[PDB]
């Protein structure tokens, strides 16, 4: 009943047949949407 | 889901392997065909007889254990893989100073049906 144990859970049944190079789309035709950022921390040389 | 059943079928330890380059027909020669693109001379340290070049190299070769019946799969063309698991012809330089030999990114690579 702790949340850790619920969390690790999660964690376990997520990652029971999932593929990392598969890219994730539900149809070929679908394409993906990555929104892109920048943040400059310091300008060093 | 399909690309997923796709790269389980190939990329199968138990069934592919790495470490063998493929040869079919009393050991036939393997033509792989690369191809050079300068992208730009950064620099020529000329007083450490070093040139310094951003270089995008071009790789081709046929490969039979990797083919895949295309009309099952939904009609796919072309795959993306990893490079680490595929086997891949090294090619590297030989004058190459500062002991890197490799190349950096260790892209994914297309795979056609054909091979």
């Amino acid at each position: 009943e702790t949340r850790a144990h619920a969390e690790e859970r999660l964690l376990k049944k997520l990652f029971s047949g999932y593929n990392k190079w598969s890219r994730p789309v539900a149809n070929i035709s679908d394409v993906v949407l990555v929104r892109f950022g920048l943040s400059i921390a310091q300008l060093i040389d | 889901d399909t690309e997923e059943r796709l790269v389980e079928h190939l990329l199968d330890p138990s069934r592919y392997n790495k470490l063998i380059r493929p040869a079919t027909n009393g050991s036939e020669l393997v033509t792989v065909q690369l191809m050079v693109s300068l992208a730009q001379l950064i620099s020529v340290h000329e007083r450490e007889q070093i040139m310094t070049t951003n270089v995008w190299l071009t790789q081709e070769w046929e490969d039979y254990r990797l083919t895949w019946k295309p009309e099952e799969f939904d009609n796919m063309k072309k795959v993306r893989l990893p490079s680490k698991h595929i086997w891949l012809p090294d090619v590297v330089l030989y004058n190459n100073a500062d002991g890197m030999y490799e190349v950096s990114f260790y892209s994914n690579a297309v795979v056609s049906y054909d091979g």
